[PDB]
Protein backbone atom coordinates (compact mmCIF):
# COMPACT_ATOMS: atom_id res chain seq x y z
CA UNK A 1 0.00 0.00 0.00
CA UNK A 2 2.75 2.66 -0.55
CA UNK A 3 2.76 5.98 0.16
CA UNK A 4 3.04 8.52 -2.36
CA UNK A 5 2.90 12.16 -2.60
CA UNK A 6 2.33 13.11 -6.15
CA UNK A 7 3.45 17.41 -6.34
CA UNK A 8 0.82 19.55 -7.58
CA UNK A 9 1.55 23.06 -8.05
CA UNK A 10 -0.25 25.63 -6.64
CA UNK A 11 -3.07 26.64 -9.21
CA UNK A 12 -1.62 28.86 -12.50
CA UNK A 13 1.78 30.06 -10.51
CA UNK A 14 4.97 29.65 -12.04
CA UNK A 15 8.46 30.84 -12.23
CA UNK A 16 7.45 34.46 -11.77
CA UNK A 17 5.52 33.94 -8.82
CA UNK A 18 7.92 32.06 -7.02
CA UNK A 19 10.43 35.03 -7.71
CA UNK A 20 8.27 37.18 -5.99
CA UNK A 21 8.30 35.09 -2.91
CA UNK A 22 11.92 34.27 -2.76
CA UNK A 23 12.62 38.30 -3.44
CA UNK A 24 10.26 39.16 -0.50
CA UNK A 25 12.02 36.57 1.85
CA UNK A 26 15.56 37.95 0.76
CA UNK A 27 13.98 41.51 1.72
CA UNK A 28 12.71 40.50 4.98
CA UNK A 29 16.28 38.85 5.58
CA UNK A 30 18.48 42.04 4.60
CA UNK A 31 15.99 44.12 6.54
CA UNK A 32 16.14 42.12 9.93
CA UNK A 33 19.48 41.89 10.40
CA UNK A 34 20.34 42.61 14.17
CA UNK A 35 18.75 39.08 14.80
CA UNK A 36 21.25 36.45 17.09
CA UNK A 37 24.20 38.90 17.55
CA UNK A 38 23.98 40.02 13.63
CA UNK A 39 24.02 37.13 12.40
CA UNK A 40 20.74 37.51 10.51
CA UNK A 41 18.19 35.25 9.75
CA UNK A 42 20.05 33.30 7.11
CA UNK A 43 21.47 30.14 8.50
CA UNK A 44 18.30 29.74 10.69
CA UNK A 45 16.49 29.49 7.54
CA UNK A 46 18.89 27.08 6.40
CA UNK A 47 18.40 24.58 9.09
CA UNK A 48 14.45 24.93 9.19
CA UNK A 49 14.53 23.94 5.46
CA UNK A 50 16.29 21.11 6.99
CA UNK A 51 14.73 19.91 9.54
CA UNK A 52 11.19 20.24 7.43
CA UNK A 53 12.87 17.78 5.12
CA UNK A 54 14.99 15.45 7.08
CA UNK A 55 12.24 13.48 9.15
CA UNK A 56 11.78 11.30 5.94
CA UNK A 57 12.15 7.93 5.95
CA UNK A 58 12.96 6.50 2.20
CA UNK A 59 11.69 3.00 3.54
CA UNK A 60 8.34 3.65 4.11
CA UNK A 61 7.89 7.27 2.61
CA UNK A 62 6.90 8.94 5.91
CA UNK A 63 7.78 12.31 6.85
CA UNK A 64 9.72 14.52 4.41
CA UNK A 65 9.20 17.93 3.10
CA UNK A 66 5.81 17.62 1.07
CA UNK A 67 3.34 18.06 4.15
CA UNK A 68 4.65 20.75 5.21
CA UNK A 69 4.01 19.39 9.19
CA UNK A 70 6.15 21.42 10.92
CA UNK A 71 3.53 23.64 11.66
CA UNK A 72 1.81 21.41 13.53
CA UNK A 73 2.60 21.17 17.48
CA UNK A 74 4.26 17.97 17.44
CA UNK A 75 6.58 18.56 15.15
CA UNK A 76 7.23 22.47 16.01
CA UNK A 77 7.94 21.36 19.60
CA UNK A 78 10.37 18.41 18.82
CA UNK A 79 13.27 18.73 21.27
CA UNK A 80 15.69 18.54 17.99
CA UNK A 81 13.71 21.83 16.25
CA UNK A 82 14.34 23.92 19.53
CA UNK A 83 15.62 27.30 18.16
CA UNK A 84 13.71 26.26 14.10
CA UNK A 85 10.33 28.99 15.89
CA UNK A 86 12.23 32.08 14.86
CA UNK A 87 12.59 30.83 11.30
CA UNK A 88 8.44 29.84 11.50
CA UNK A 89 7.97 33.25 12.91
CA UNK A 90 10.39 34.97 9.92
CA UNK A 91 7.85 33.52 7.35
CA UNK A 92 4.74 34.10 9.03
CA UNK A 93 4.54 37.62 7.37
CA UNK A 94 5.93 36.10 4.21
CA UNK A 95 2.72 33.53 4.51
CA UNK A 96 0.62 36.25 4.99
CA UNK A 97 2.01 37.98 2.20
CA UNK A 98 1.06 35.09 -0.73
CA UNK A 99 -1.54 32.58 0.93
CA UNK A 100 -1.66 30.79 -2.10
CA UNK A 101 1.75 28.72 -1.31
CA UNK A 102 1.64 25.46 0.50
CA UNK A 103 3.74 25.40 4.09
CA UNK A 104 6.33 22.76 2.41
CA UNK A 105 7.17 25.08 -0.51
CA UNK A 106 7.54 28.11 1.79
CA UNK A 107 10.17 26.38 4.13
CA UNK A 108 11.95 24.39 1.71
CA UNK A 109 11.95 27.64 -0.56
CA UNK A 110 13.36 29.75 3.09
CA UNK A 111 16.23 27.28 2.89
CA UNK A 112 16.98 28.13 -1.05
CA UNK A 113 16.59 31.77 -0.50
CA UNK A 114 19.08 31.93 2.60
CA UNK A 115 21.64 30.00 0.93
CA UNK A 116 21.87 32.16 -2.39
CA UNK A 117 21.26 35.26 -0.84
CA UNK A 118 24.44 34.47 1.56
CA UNK A 119 26.38 34.13 -1.63
CA UNK A 120 25.97 29.88 -2.07
CA UNK A 121 25.63 28.20 -5.00
CA UNK A 122 22.48 28.88 -6.79
CA UNK A 123 19.93 25.72 -5.66
CA UNK A 124 17.32 24.56 -8.30
CA UNK A 125 13.76 24.61 -6.87
CA UNK A 126 10.78 22.82 -7.60
CA UNK A 127 7.24 23.88 -6.64
CA UNK A 128 4.25 21.48 -6.02
CA UNK A 129 4.71 20.27 -2.20
CA UNK A 130 1.17 19.74 -0.72
CA UNK A 131 0.31 20.69 2.76
CA UNK A 132 -1.14 17.20 4.37
CA UNK A 133 -3.39 16.50 7.89
CA UNK A 134 -2.04 16.98 11.19
CA UNK A 135 -1.91 13.11 11.93
CA UNK A 136 0.05 13.04 8.81
CA UNK A 137 3.14 14.34 11.24
CA UNK A 138 5.97 11.99 12.06
CA UNK A 139 7.22 11.79 15.64
CA UNK A 140 9.95 13.17 17.25
CA UNK A 141 13.56 11.55 17.08
CA UNK A 142 13.60 11.16 13.31
CA UNK A 143 16.63 14.20 13.25
CA UNK A 144 20.32 13.45 14.14
CA UNK A 145 22.01 13.14 17.07
CA UNK A 146 25.15 15.42 17.46
CA UNK A 147 26.97 13.30 19.75
CA UNK A 148 27.82 10.59 17.71
CA UNK A 149 30.79 8.91 15.65
CA UNK A 150 30.98 8.11 11.85
CA UNK A 151 29.21 4.83 11.83
CA UNK A 152 26.33 6.74 13.56
CA UNK A 153 26.60 9.47 10.76
CA UNK A 154 26.82 7.46 7.49
CA UNK A 155 24.19 5.32 8.64
CA UNK A 156 22.13 8.15 9.45
CA UNK A 157 22.11 9.86 6.04
CA UNK A 158 21.38 6.24 4.45
CA UNK A 159 17.69 6.75 4.96
CA UNK A 160 17.59 10.28 3.45
CA UNK A 161 19.16 8.33 0.25
CA UNK A 162 22.63 10.32 0.79
CA UNK A 163 25.85 9.09 0.18
CA UNK A 164 29.71 9.75 1.24
CA UNK A 165 29.93 12.89 -0.33
CA UNK A 166 26.43 14.22 -0.21
CA UNK A 167 26.82 13.58 3.61
CA UNK A 168 29.94 15.67 3.56
CA UNK A 169 28.64 18.35 1.48
CA UNK A 170 25.74 18.83 3.23
CA UNK A 171 27.35 19.27 6.45
CA UNK A 172 29.08 22.53 4.86
CA UNK A 173 26.64 24.36 6.47
CA UNK A 174 27.45 24.35 9.26
CA UNK A 175 29.79 27.35 8.28
CA UNK A 176 26.88 29.24 8.71
CA UNK A 177 25.18 30.23 11.90
CA UNK A 178 25.84 28.45 15.46
CA UNK A 179 25.30 25.96 18.26
CA UNK A 180 23.07 28.00 21.12
CA UNK A 181 23.84 26.52 24.60
CA UNK A 182 19.49 27.02 25.23
CA UNK A 183 18.67 25.30 22.39
CA UNK A 184 20.84 22.20 21.68
CA UNK A 185 23.26 21.73 24.82
CA UNK A 186 25.81 23.05 22.50
CA UNK A 187 27.36 26.61 22.42
CA UNK A 188 29.76 28.41 19.84
CA UNK A 189 30.23 29.00 16.20
CA UNK A 190 32.01 26.67 13.34
CA UNK A 191 33.62 29.66 11.72
CA UNK A 192 34.14 33.34 11.66
CA UNK A 193 32.01 34.30 8.79
CA UNK A 194 28.94 33.29 10.10
CA UNK A 195 26.29 34.48 7.33
CA UNK A 196 28.84 33.93 3.72
CA UNK A 197 28.07 30.37 2.92
CA UNK A 198 31.76 29.58 1.58
CA UNK A 199 33.74 26.08 2.57
CA UNK A 200 34.95 27.91 5.83
CA UNK A 201 34.13 24.55 7.75
CA UNK A 202 36.27 22.34 5.86
CA UNK A 203 39.15 24.35 6.33
CA UNK A 204 38.81 25.28 10.03
CA UNK A 205 38.10 20.86 10.33
CA UNK A 206 41.65 20.46 9.26
CA UNK A 207 43.34 23.43 10.02
CA UNK A 208 42.40 24.48 13.71
CA UNK A 209 43.94 22.91 16.93
CA UNK A 210 40.88 21.61 18.37
CA UNK A 211 40.65 20.21 21.80
CA UNK A 212 37.96 17.84 23.52
CA UNK A 213 35.94 20.19 26.33
CA UNK A 214 32.92 19.59 28.31
CA UNK A 215 30.58 22.80 27.93
CA UNK A 216 28.41 24.78 30.55
CA UNK A 217 25.53 21.80 29.56
CA UNK A 218 28.12 19.01 30.49
CA UNK A 219 28.06 17.99 26.86
CA UNK A 220 31.69 17.47 24.87
CA UNK A 221 32.49 19.32 22.33
CA UNK A 222 35.56 19.71 20.30
CA UNK A 223 37.06 23.62 20.94
CA UNK A 224 39.43 26.19 19.52
CA UNK A 225 41.34 28.54 21.17
CA UNK A 226 40.06 30.75 18.43
CA UNK A 227 36.70 30.52 20.14
CA UNK A 228 35.15 27.98 17.38
CA UNK A 229 33.41 24.54 17.84
CA UNK A 230 32.91 21.52 15.91
CA UNK A 231 30.10 19.18 17.57
CA UNK A 232 31.32 15.54 17.54
CA UNK A 233 29.01 14.55 14.25
CA UNK A 234 31.66 17.15 12.02
CA UNK A 235 34.92 15.85 14.34
CA UNK A 236 33.54 12.43 12.80
CA UNK A 237 34.52 13.66 8.98
CA UNK A 238 37.93 13.69 10.28
CA UNK A 239 38.07 10.50 12.07
CA UNK A 240 36.76 8.86 9.17
CA UNK A 241 39.19 7.96 6.50
CA UNK A 242 36.79 8.20 3.30
CA UNK A 243 35.07 10.68 4.71
CA UNK A 244 38.19 12.78 5.39
CA UNK A 245 39.33 12.57 1.91
CA UNK A 246 36.12 14.69 0.82
CA UNK A 247 36.54 17.09 3.24
CA UNK A 248 40.08 18.33 2.10
CA UNK A 249 38.33 18.25 -1.86
CA UNK A 250 35.88 20.61 -0.64
CA UNK A 251 38.50 22.74 2.14
CA UNK A 252 40.88 23.17 -1.49
CA UNK A 253 38.01 23.56 -4.27
CA UNK A 254 34.63 25.89 -3.30
CA UNK A 255 33.27 25.36 -6.50
CA UNK A 256 33.29 22.07 -6.58
CA UNK A 257 32.11 22.31 -2.71
CA UNK A 258 29.39 24.89 -4.04
CA UNK A 259 28.05 22.10 -6.90
CA UNK A 260 27.98 19.40 -5.08
CA UNK A 261 26.26 21.04 -2.31
CA UNK A 262 23.64 22.14 -4.28
CA UNK A 263 22.49 18.90 -5.62
CA UNK A 264 22.77 17.50 -2.18
CA UNK A 265 20.58 20.12 -0.52
CA UNK A 266 17.70 20.18 -3.68
CA UNK A 267 17.95 16.01 -3.76
CA UNK A 268 17.43 16.53 0.42
CA UNK A 269 14.51 19.49 -0.25
CA UNK A 270 12.74 16.73 -2.84
CA UNK A 271 13.12 13.26 -1.07
CA UNK A 272 9.69 11.63 -1.04
CA UNK A 273 7.95 13.36 -3.99
CA UNK A 274 6.97 12.42 -7.15
CA UNK A 275 6.95 14.83 -10.03
CA UNK A 276 4.88 14.20 -12.92
CA UNK A 277 7.22 13.59 -16.70
CA UNK A 278 4.32 16.44 -17.23
CA UNK A 279 6.15 19.05 -14.29
CA UNK A 280 7.75 21.70 -15.25
CA UNK A 281 11.82 21.69 -14.93
CA UNK A 282 13.44 23.30 -11.91
CA UNK A 283 13.35 27.13 -11.15
CA UNK A 284 16.74 28.84 -10.16
CA UNK A 285 15.90 32.40 -8.58
CA UNK A 286 17.95 35.48 -9.39
CA UNK A 287 19.50 37.15 -6.26
CA UNK A 288 18.47 40.36 -5.17
CA UNK A 289 21.69 41.30 -6.26
CA UNK A 290 21.65 39.89 -9.49
CA UNK A 291 17.69 41.82 -10.25
CA UNK A 292 19.40 45.28 -9.17
CA UNK A 293 17.34 45.10 -5.70
CA UNK B 1 27.11 58.30 15.74
CA UNK B 2 26.53 56.30 18.35
CA UNK B 3 29.81 55.17 20.41
CA UNK B 4 27.95 52.42 22.23
CA UNK B 5 26.12 51.07 19.65
CA UNK B 6 28.53 50.89 17.61
CA UNK B 7 30.60 48.99 19.96
CA UNK B 8 27.77 46.26 20.14
CA UNK B 9 27.88 46.22 16.51
CA UNK B 10 31.97 46.36 16.37
CA UNK B 11 31.91 43.49 19.21
CA UNK B 12 29.34 41.02 16.84
CA UNK B 13 30.26 41.75 13.10
CA UNK B 14 34.36 42.43 13.66
CA UNK B 15 35.87 41.42 16.76
CA UNK B 16 36.09 37.94 15.85
CA UNK B 17 38.77 39.19 12.81
CA UNK B 18 40.30 42.71 14.30
CA UNK B 19 41.48 43.58 17.39
CA UNK B 20 41.50 47.40 17.63
CA UNK B 21 43.94 48.45 20.35
CA UNK B 22 47.31 49.71 20.20
CA UNK B 23 49.63 46.62 19.73
CA UNK B 24 46.82 44.31 19.06
CA UNK B 25 47.26 41.23 17.18
CA UNK B 26 46.99 40.59 13.42
CA UNK B 27 44.15 38.00 13.50
CA UNK B 28 42.12 36.74 10.40
CA UNK B 29 42.26 40.22 9.77
CA UNK B 30 44.80 43.33 10.62
CA UNK B 31 44.73 45.28 13.87
CA UNK B 32 42.64 48.37 13.41
CA UNK B 33 44.60 51.05 15.76
CA UNK B 34 46.01 53.81 13.38
CA UNK B 35 43.32 53.50 11.04
CA UNK B 36 41.72 56.77 10.55
CA UNK B 37 43.46 59.42 8.27
CA UNK B 38 45.87 56.17 6.79
CA UNK B 39 46.15 54.54 3.81
CA UNK B 40 44.72 51.25 3.29
CA UNK B 41 47.12 48.38 3.28
CA UNK B 42 49.47 49.94 5.49
CA UNK B 43 48.83 47.85 9.42
CA UNK B 44 52.29 46.62 10.42
CA UNK B 45 52.39 43.13 10.07
CA UNK B 46 49.37 41.86 8.36
CA UNK B 47 49.73 40.28 4.88
CA UNK B 48 47.38 42.24 2.75
CA UNK B 49 45.86 41.35 -0.79
CA UNK B 50 47.09 43.23 -3.25
CA UNK B 51 43.61 44.55 -3.80
CA UNK B 52 44.06 46.28 -0.49
CA UNK B 53 47.28 46.88 -0.06
CA UNK B 54 47.46 49.14 -3.50
CA UNK B 55 43.55 50.51 -3.35
CA UNK B 56 45.61 54.30 -2.85
CA UNK B 57 42.56 55.46 -0.45
CA UNK B 58 42.42 57.01 2.92
CA UNK B 59 40.46 55.84 5.94
CA UNK B 60 37.95 57.54 7.38
CA UNK B 61 33.81 58.90 8.07
CA UNK B 62 33.58 58.93 3.83
CA UNK B 63 35.39 55.90 2.83
CA UNK B 64 34.22 53.45 5.46
CA UNK B 65 30.53 54.26 4.83
CA UNK B 66 31.06 53.06 0.89
CA UNK B 67 33.61 50.16 1.77
CA UNK B 68 31.48 48.74 4.76
CA UNK B 69 28.48 48.91 2.64
CA UNK B 70 29.87 45.84 0.10
CA UNK B 71 33.67 45.30 1.08
CA UNK B 72 34.18 43.53 -2.11
CA UNK B 73 32.68 46.04 -4.10
CA UNK B 74 34.47 48.58 -3.08
CA UNK B 75 37.90 46.58 -3.10
CA UNK B 76 37.50 43.98 -5.38
CA UNK B 77 39.14 40.59 -4.53
CA UNK B 78 39.69 41.87 -1.01
CA UNK B 79 40.00 38.24 1.71
CA UNK B 80 37.83 39.60 4.26
CA UNK B 81 34.50 37.49 3.97
CA UNK B 82 31.61 39.99 4.95
CA UNK B 83 29.10 40.72 2.93
CA UNK B 84 28.13 44.37 4.40
CA UNK B 85 26.34 46.09 6.21
CA UNK B 86 23.41 47.90 4.48
CA UNK B 87 21.91 50.24 7.64
CA UNK B 88 23.25 54.16 7.01
CA UNK B 89 22.77 54.44 10.86
CA UNK B 90 24.62 51.45 11.54
CA UNK B 91 27.81 52.01 9.56
CA UNK B 92 27.52 55.58 11.74
CA UNK B 93 27.58 53.91 14.97
CA UNK B 94 30.44 51.68 13.95
CA UNK B 95 32.32 54.35 12.05
CA UNK B 96 32.14 56.27 15.25
CA UNK B 97 32.65 53.65 18.01
CA UNK B 98 36.25 53.13 15.38
CA UNK B 99 37.24 56.50 15.05
CA UNK B 100 37.68 56.63 19.25
CA UNK B 101 38.97 52.85 19.68
CA UNK B 102 41.25 52.93 17.05
CA UNK B 103 42.95 56.18 18.43
CA UNK B 104 43.31 55.79 22.11
C1 LIG C 1 36.90 37.80 9.03
C2 LIG C 1 35.84 36.73 8.88
C3 LIG C 1 36.57 39.23 9.02
C4 LIG C 1 35.35 39.91 9.49
C5 LIG C 1 34.11 39.40 10.17
C6 LIG C 1 35.68 41.32 9.17
N1 LIG C 1 36.87 41.52 8.57
FE1 LIG C 1 37.68 43.38 8.04
N2 LIG C 1 39.21 42.40 7.07
C7 LIG C 1 39.53 41.09 7.11
C8 LIG C 1 40.71 40.70 6.30
C9 LIG C 1 41.29 39.35 6.03
C10 LIG C 1 41.15 41.98 5.76
C11 LIG C 1 42.26 42.17 4.77
C12 LIG C 1 41.60 42.00 3.38
C13 LIG C 1 42.57 41.94 2.22
O1 LIG C 1 42.18 41.71 1.03
O2 LIG C 1 43.78 42.04 2.48
C14 LIG C 1 40.18 42.96 6.32
C15 LIG C 1 40.25 44.41 5.99
C16 LIG C 1 39.52 45.48 6.71
C17 LIG C 1 39.87 46.90 6.61
C18 LIG C 1 40.94 47.57 5.78
C19 LIG C 1 42.15 47.61 6.69
C20 LIG C 1 43.34 48.38 6.10
O3 LIG C 1 44.36 48.39 6.84
O4 LIG C 1 43.23 48.90 4.94
C21 LIG C 1 38.90 47.56 7.49
C22 LIG C 1 38.75 49.02 7.80
C23 LIG C 1 38.15 46.43 8.02
N3 LIG C 1 38.51 45.23 7.53
C24 LIG C 1 37.07 46.64 8.98
C25 LIG C 1 36.09 45.65 9.38
C26 LIG C 1 34.94 46.10 10.15
C27 LIG C 1 34.69 47.49 10.62
C28 LIG C 1 34.23 44.83 10.32
C29 LIG C 1 32.92 44.64 10.97
C30 LIG C 1 31.86 45.50 10.37
C31 LIG C 1 35.03 43.84 9.59
N4 LIG C 1 36.14 44.36 9.05
C32 LIG C 1 34.74 42.40 9.54
C33 LIG C 1 38.74 40.07 7.85
C34 LIG C 1 37.44 40.32 8.48
C1 LIG D 1 24.55 14.84 11.58
C2 LIG D 1 23.92 15.87 11.07
C3 LIG D 1 23.71 17.12 11.82
C4 LIG D 1 23.75 17.39 13.17
C5 LIG D 1 23.92 16.43 14.27
C6 LIG D 1 23.58 18.79 13.29
C7 LIG D 1 23.54 19.46 14.50
C8 LIG D 1 23.35 20.82 14.62
C9 LIG D 1 23.26 21.48 15.85
C10 LIG D 1 23.31 20.82 17.20
C11 LIG D 1 23.08 22.81 15.58
C12 LIG D 1 22.90 23.91 16.59
C13 LIG D 1 21.41 24.21 16.85
C14 LIG D 1 21.28 25.31 17.90
O1 LIG D 1 21.83 25.23 19.00
O2 LIG D 1 20.62 26.35 17.73
C15 LIG D 1 23.06 22.97 14.19
C16 LIG D 1 22.98 24.18 13.57
C17 LIG D 1 22.85 24.26 12.21
N1 LIG D 1 22.83 23.23 11.32
FE1 LIG D 1 23.14 21.37 11.68
N2 LIG D 1 23.44 19.33 12.08
C18 LIG D 1 23.51 18.42 11.15
C19 LIG D 1 23.39 18.54 9.76
C20 LIG D 1 23.04 19.71 9.11
C21 LIG D 1 22.65 19.81 7.77
C22 LIG D 1 22.60 18.64 6.80
C23 LIG D 1 22.36 21.13 7.52
C24 LIG D 1 22.02 21.82 6.24
C25 LIG D 1 22.28 21.33 5.04
C26 LIG D 1 22.63 21.83 8.73
C27 LIG D 1 22.52 23.19 8.91
C28 LIG D 1 22.63 23.83 10.14
C29 LIG D 1 22.57 25.29 10.27
C30 LIG D 1 22.42 26.30 9.14
C31 LIG D 1 22.69 25.59 11.59
C32 LIG D 1 22.73 26.97 12.27
C33 LIG D 1 21.38 27.52 12.66
C34 LIG D 1 21.47 28.74 13.54
O3 LIG D 1 22.52 29.45 13.67
O4 LIG D 1 20.42 28.98 14.21
N3 LIG D 1 22.99 20.93 9.67
N4 LIG D 1 23.28 21.74 13.60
Amino acid sequence: KTLVHVASVEKGRSYEDFQKVYNAIALKLREDDEYDNYIGYGPVLVRLAWHTSGTWDKHDNTGGSYGGTYRFKKEFNDPSNAGLQNGFKFLEPIHKEFPWISSGDLFSLGGVTAVQEMQGPKIPWRAGRVDTPEDTTPDNGRLPDADKDADYVRTFFQRLNMNDREVVALMGAHALGKTHLKNSGYEGPWGAANNVFTNEFYLNLLNEDWKLEKNDANNEQWDSKSGYMMLPTDYSLIQDPKYLSIVKEYANDQDKFFKDFSKAFEKLLENGITFPKDAPSPFIFKTLEEQGL
Amino acid sequence: GDVEKGKKIFVQRCAQCHTVEKGGKNKTGPNLNGLFGRKTGQAPGFTYTDANKNKGITWKEETLMEYLENPKKYIPGTKMIFAGIKKKTEREDLIAYLKKATNE
